RNA sequence: AUGAGCAGGUUGAAGGUUGAGUAACAUCAACUGGAGGACCGAACCGACUCUCGUUGAAACGAUAGCGGAUGACUUGUGAUU
RNA sequence: UGAGUAACGCUUGGGAGUGAGAAUCUCCCAAACCGAUUGACUAAGGUUUCCUGGACCAGGGUCGUCCUUCCAGGGUUAGUCUGGACCUAAGCUGAGGCUGAAAAGCGUAGGCGAUGGACAACAGGUUAAUAUUCCUGUACUUACAGUUAGACUGAUGGAGUGACAAAGAAGGUUUUCCACCCCCAUAAUUGGAUUUGGGGAUAAAUCAUAAGGUGGUACAAUAGGCAAAUCCGUUGUGCAUAACAUUGAGUGAUGAUGUCGAGUGAAAGUAGCGAAGGUGGUAUUAAUCAUGCUUUCAAGAAAAGCUUCUAGGGUUAAUCUAGCUGUAACCAGUACCGAGAACGAACACACGUAGUCAAGGAGAGGAUCCUAAGGUUAGCGAGUGAACUAUAGCCAAGGAACUCUGCAAAUUAACCCCGUAAGUUAGCGAGAAGGGGUGCUUAUGUAAAAGUAAGCCGCAGUGAAGAACGAGGGGGGACUGUUUAACUAAAACACAACUCUAUGCCAAACCGUAAGGUGAUGUAUAUGGGGUGACACCUGCCCAGUGCUGGAAGGU
C-alpha cells in the first residue's frame, strides 16, 4: 500500500540538481532543446 | 555595513505586543544578505551604540493573492529583533 | 580434526561437523591487533564497472585481510619465536603470531607440527630445513616437502600456500636454473633455483572433509544458491530449455557462452612457458 | 452488508429512550421525532406508574432508567420527582402526556413533535 | 558500506568440573552450561482455501483462519547493476 | 437517454445561544468507543495547509449561518540542540596521466559523500501560533589580545588510543510495587453505615563519596617503527598480596529563602492562593556498571581526533598550564500534520509505510475484554421490520448420507495432575495417543503462595475474552527455505552433498574493442563450468555413428 512515487527534496538535489546535472553532453543538448521549444520551467529551482 | 542592508522597521500585532513589554526588542525588516554579527554591528555603526542581542529569522515566501488567474509569491526578507538594556530606549 | 554436530532441531537433521577449535585453537574469542588487518573487501561478484562477471558471490561477514610478508625478505638474519597460531577467514590455511628481535612483530602462513614458543629463523642462508622457515632454493637436498614458492626472482610465494599443500623436488637443469620441481595437482614445471619458498606440508588437513551441512553456511561462506544451467529457457542457457525433466541431447555441451568446457584444456601453447613444462597431471608435456 | 453503522439496535433504542425520557424529566418538554415519541410514551408511562409508591425500593428500580445532563444532577431529578412530581399523576387513570406533531425538521423534511405532560 | 528491531513463556545440547569406577580405559552419577537453518506465541514478513466484492473503499483490499516467528533473520539510509 | 436511478465513500442524542433562516455553526451533559491507540515525542516529506476577524463564488456524498474554504492582518528567534565552519565508509567527482575514430571511458595526486567518531544549558514561565530558539533562575564552553603565577614545548613524520561482531546469564545501584504514616476533601437520609478517594516532586552544574569494573606494574638498555627517539615495541630485574594505571553508577551538601503541588479561587476555573511534600524491602521488571565478563564462530569499519616521542626548534624565550580582565561565538533549521482529515494516496480513497514512550485488573506476556490521561462522533439523514442479498444467534434427529470432494462449517486449545505406543539415522515421535479435576467461604498456610483439610452453591466454575481437532497408510520432496507483481505458491527452484572437467600466475574464464579490473586485494584442501541433488547399496553394456583429446607414420 504505497504507491512508486516518494517525495523527498535531498535526494531530488542529488538527482535532478544542475550541479549533479552536468555529468553528461546529454543533458546540456536536452536543456538546449528545451530552451528552443521556450520551456519556462527547465529546473527544480524554478518549479 | 554597506548602508544598504537595513531597509525598515516593521508594526504589526506581536511586535505591538513584545514592545508594551519590557522585552526592548526592536524589528527590522533587512536584506539576508549579513549575518548576525553583520546586521549587529551594522546596527551599531548606523546608530552609534551597541545592541545588546539580535534574533534573525526570514519571512517564508508563500503564495500571494491565493488562488486567482494570476497567483503569486510573497518576497523574502530577514527579520531581526534585538534586546536592548532596559535603561536606554532608541529614537526611530 | 572435524567433529560431528548434533543436529538438535525438530526439522530433519545435520550432516555438518565442525573443526576442534579448543584443542589446535586458543583465544577463541578474537582478539586481534590493530595494524596489519585491513577490511578485505568483497566485489558480490562484480567488476570494477558494477557489470555481471561472477556467479553465486556474496552472503559472507566482515572480514580483515591481514598483511603478511608474503615475500619473505623483508627482514632476514634475525631470529624470532612463535608466539600463536591464529585462524585466519580470509585464507584456507591459518595464520601465525611470530615476534622478532629487534622490536618488531610478523605474521606468517604455518605449517603442520608447529606449536606455541617455538624458535624460527629467517635468513638468505642456509638454515634449518624443518617446516616453517623461509629459505632459498640453492641449498635443499632433493625429495623433500615445501610449499610457497614463487617463480619471479623476489617476488612473493603464492604457489600451493593453501591448507595441504607441498611441492616436490626432482633435480636441475643445464642452465644454472630452471629446477625441475613437482607442482601441486600432479603437475610438473621447472622454476627458478634462486626464488624463496616455505619447507613441508601445509596445516589444516580438515578442508578434504568438510561438510558444509546446510545451504544457510554456504551463503555465510559466500557461494550463494545458484540455478542449475539446465533450468533456465533455451534462449538464456543452451541446457536450459524444454520441459518434463529434459537432459541434455547435445555432445559435448558449451558453456552459457558459446565455449564448450568438456574434454578441452582451457590454455595458449604458444608460450614459451608451455615449453617450461614437464608434466600437464597425465604425462610429460 | 459490510462494515457500517450499528442502525436501528434494540440496545441504541433503549438507551435512546432513556436518556429522551431523562431529558423530559429534567426540562419538561422535549422535541423528538413521532416514531420515537411512540414508544418513549409508553416508557415514560411505565416509569411513572411503577414508583408512585414512592420507597426506597421504587428508587432501587428507577436509578437504572435516569441520565445525566448539563443543568441538573440525577440525585436532584430524582429526589423533586418522588417528592412532588410522581405522585402527581395519580388522579386520573393514564393519559399523562401529550405528543403534539410540528412541522418538519428543515435538514430532511423529517417530522418534529413536541411532548407536554399534565393530568 | 552503515544501522534499527525481532515481547513474553520457554525447552535445557555438547563442551567442561567433580566423584564412583576401570591398570588404562569404558560406563554411570551430580553440577555450571544456554546452543539449537528448536517449540508455543506475539509486533512483524508474506498470503494457502472459501467468502464480501470485482463501474468494489480496492489499477488487489478485508475477514474465518494462516506458514515463519534466533535465523537461508524483516528492514532502513546512500550508491551500484 | 437510461433516471430522478445505485450509492450517499467504517459511528449519536438533548438543552441553550448566534444567525432572518439550524440535525449540519457554537458552549456544555451523557452514551459507546481507540486507548502497544481515536495518546505523546517524532526523522523525513507537502509547504502556510498554522492563528485571529469577516464571508461562503467555486470544492465539501443533502446542506453547510460552516470547513483545514476564500478575503485582510498575524505566525516560525538558537555560543551550548539538529545539519556547516572538524572528519570521513560504501560510493562519487577528479590536476595530470593512460586507454580510446572523435566522442568517451579508466583512474593518480586530490577533493566531495552520515544512517557515524570527537564535540560546550537544564528547568520553569506566558502567548492566537512556536519556543534544548523569547524571559527568570541556575551553569558551562571555546579561541582572542594584555596580564602575573609555573615551566623547554614538541610535529609536519611515527606509534598508542579512537577502533566497534553476535548470543547468553547474573550482580551493584537507584527504581517499580506493597503495607504504614502525614497531608488534603470528606459522615452520606433509598435498607446497613461505626467515610472513601487522592497526593506525598525537584534538575542542569560544582564539590566530595564514588558500589563497582577493566588491564601488568616499577627499573636498564637494544640491531624494528625514511631521519631520530625517553613514545610504541623486544629481552632482561622487582612484586604479583594488588601495589599500579584506570573509569564508574548512585550517594551527601548546595543547588533549593526557590519552583512546584492536587486543589482553592474576582467577568477567566484565570490573576491570586496552595497542606503534606517520607519511611524497609523486593523471591517481578528497564538502565546506568556495560566497548563489563563468559560462551559460539561467521573472526567482527575507516578518517577526524586526545595523549604522544624524536624531529623541529626556544632562550632574555618558541611553545604551553593556572588565575584575572575584555572581546565574541557566524551558516540553514525550527508552525502543525506528522504509520497521517496535511506521505503515498488519480480523492475528506474504510489502506500502509523511520525510530521512541507504551497504564491497570485478570494472564507469564505488550496474547484477549474493560476502562486511565488524552481524544472521538469517521460532513446524507428519518423511518418501518416484505421478498431477496451480506453477516451472525439458533437449531433437535440422522451426523458427511452432499459433492470429485470433511471445499465451506461445529468439541477441542488456558491451569495444573497423570500417562503416552511403534519406528528411529536415538534427533524426535510426544503437547502422541488417552484421561482426571480447576468456583467460593473457614482453617492451615510458606518467602508471597501453591497445596491440604472442613463446609457450601449452581445444571454445569480459560463462569463473558483469548487460546490445537487426531490416529493409521501411500507417491514425491529430506528437512529449515525461494517463488511467477494482482489467475495459479509447489514433488518446480534452491539445497548439503555426490560426480566430471578446466585452471600453476600477466592463472583459467569473465566485462569492453581497450587500458584496466572481477577473477582476487584468491593461489588447486581454491575457483569456475557440466550432470544428479536427505541416508544407504550401486549407476550394468557398446565409443556403432557422432563429439572431445592425444598422436605419430603416412594420401588430401
Amino acid at each position: 500500500m504505497k504507491r512508486t512515487y516518494q517525495p523527498s527534496k535531498l535526494k531530488r538535489a542529488k538527482t535532478h540538481g544542475f550541479l549533479a546535472r552536468m555529468a553528461t553532453a546529454s543533458g546540456r543538448k536536452v536543456l538546449k532543446l528545451r530552451r528552443k521549444k521556450q520551456r519556462a520551467q527547465l529546473t527544480v529551482s524554478s518549479e | 555595513d554597506v548602508t544598504n542592508v537595513l531597509l525598515k522597521p516593521v508594526l504589526t500585532e506581536k511586535v505591538y505586543f513584545n514592545q508594551m513589554g519590557e522585552t526592548k526588542k526592536y524589528v527590522f525588516v533587512v536584506n539576508p544578505k549579513a549575518s548576525k554579527t553583520r546586521v549587529k554591528l551594522a546596527f551599531e555603526l548606523v546608530y552609534g551604540i551597541k545592541p545588546l542581542k539580535v534574533n534573525t529569522l526570514i519571512r517564508k515566501p508563500t503564495t500571494i493573492r491565493g488562488g486567482s488567474r494570476f497567483p503569486g509569491l510573497s518576497k523574502l526578507e530577514k527579520l531581526a529583533v534585538i534586546t536592548l538594556p532596559k535603561g536606554i530606549a532608541i529614537s526611530v | 580434526p572435524i567433529k560431528k554436530i548434533i543436529s538438535r532441531s525438530n526439522s530433519g537433521i545435520h550432516h555438518s561437523t565442525v573443526i576442534d577449535y579448543k584443542k589446535l585453537l586458543t583465544t577463541n574469542k578474537n582478539k586481534p591487533e590493530k595494524s596489519l588487518l585491513v577490511t578485505l573487501k568483497k566485489h558480490g561478484g562484480r567488476n570494477n564497472q558494477g557489470k555481471i562477471t561472477v556467479r553465486h558471490q556474496g552472503g559472507r561477514n566482515k572480514r580483515k585481510y591481514r598483511i603478511i610478508d608474503f615475500k619473505r625478505t623483508h627482514y632476514d638474519n634475525i631470529e624470532a619465536t612463535v608466539k600463536s597460531i591464529e585462524y585466519d577467514p580470509n585464507r584456507s590455511c591459518f595464520v601465525s603470531l611470530i615476534t622478532y628481535a629487534n622490536g618488531a612483530k610478523s605474521y606468517i602462513i604455518s605449517p603442520d607440527g608447529i606449536k606455541v614458543g617455538d624458535k624460527i629463523l629467517a635468513s638468505e642462508h642456509p638454515i634449518d630445513i624443518k617446516p616453517g622457515f623461509s629459505m632459498p632454493l640453492a641449498f635443499i637436498p632433493e625429495g623433500t616437502q615445501v610449499h610457497n614458492i614463487e617463480l619471479h626472482p623476489k617476488g612473493g610465494g603464492q604457489i600451493a600456500r593453501s591448507a595441504g599443500s607441498y611441492a616436490r623436488i626432482l633435480g636441475q637443469d643445464e642452465t644454472g636454473k630452471y629446477v625441475i620441481l613437482q607442482l601441486l595437482s600432479g603437475e610438473t614445471r621447472k622454476f627458478l633455483k634462486e626464488c624463496r619458498a616455505t619447507v613441508g606440508v601445509v596445516s589444516n588437513l580438515d578442508h578434504n572433509l568438510v561438510v558444509i551441512g546446510k545451504a544457510g553456511r554456504n551463503r555465510h561462506r559466500g557461494i550463494r544458491p545458484t540455478v542449475r544451467g539446465s533450468a533456465m529457457n533455451p534462449n538464456d542457457h543452451p541446457h536450459g530449455g524444454g520441459e518434463g525433466r529434459s537432459p541434455v541431447g547435445r555432445d559435448a555441451p558449451r558453456t552459457p557462452w558459446g565455449k564448450r568446457h568438456m574434454g578441452v584444456k582451457t590454455r595458449n601453447m604458444k608460450k614459451a612457458s608451455t615449453n617450461l613444462i614437464i608434466r600437464n597431471r597425465k604425462g610429460e608435456q | 452488508s459490510y462494515i457500517n453503522k450499528p442502525g436501528k439496535t434494540s440496545a441504541w433504542r433503549v438507551m435512546t429512550v432513556r436518556q429522551q425520557v431523562s431529558a423530559v424529566l429534567a426540562y419538561g418538554k422535549i422535541e423528538t421525532t413521532l416514531k420515537k415519541a411512540k414508544n418513549t410514551q409508553k416508557r415514560l408511562d411505565k416509569l411513572i406508574t411503577l414508583a408512585k409508591v414512592d420507597n426506597f425500593n421504587n428508587r432501587r428500580q428507577v436509578k437504572k432508567w435516569l441520565l445525566n445532563t448539563n443543568l441538573f444532577d440525577v440525585d436532584q431529578l430524582m429526589d423533586h420527582l418522588f417528592s412532588k412530581v410522581a405522585p402527581k399523576y395519580e388522579k386520573t387513570p393514564g393519559g399523562y402526556s401529550r405528543v403534539l406533531k410540528l412541522g418538519p425538521r428543515r435538514g430532511d423534511a423529517t417530522e418534529m413533535a413536541i411532548l407536554q405532560l399534565t393530568d
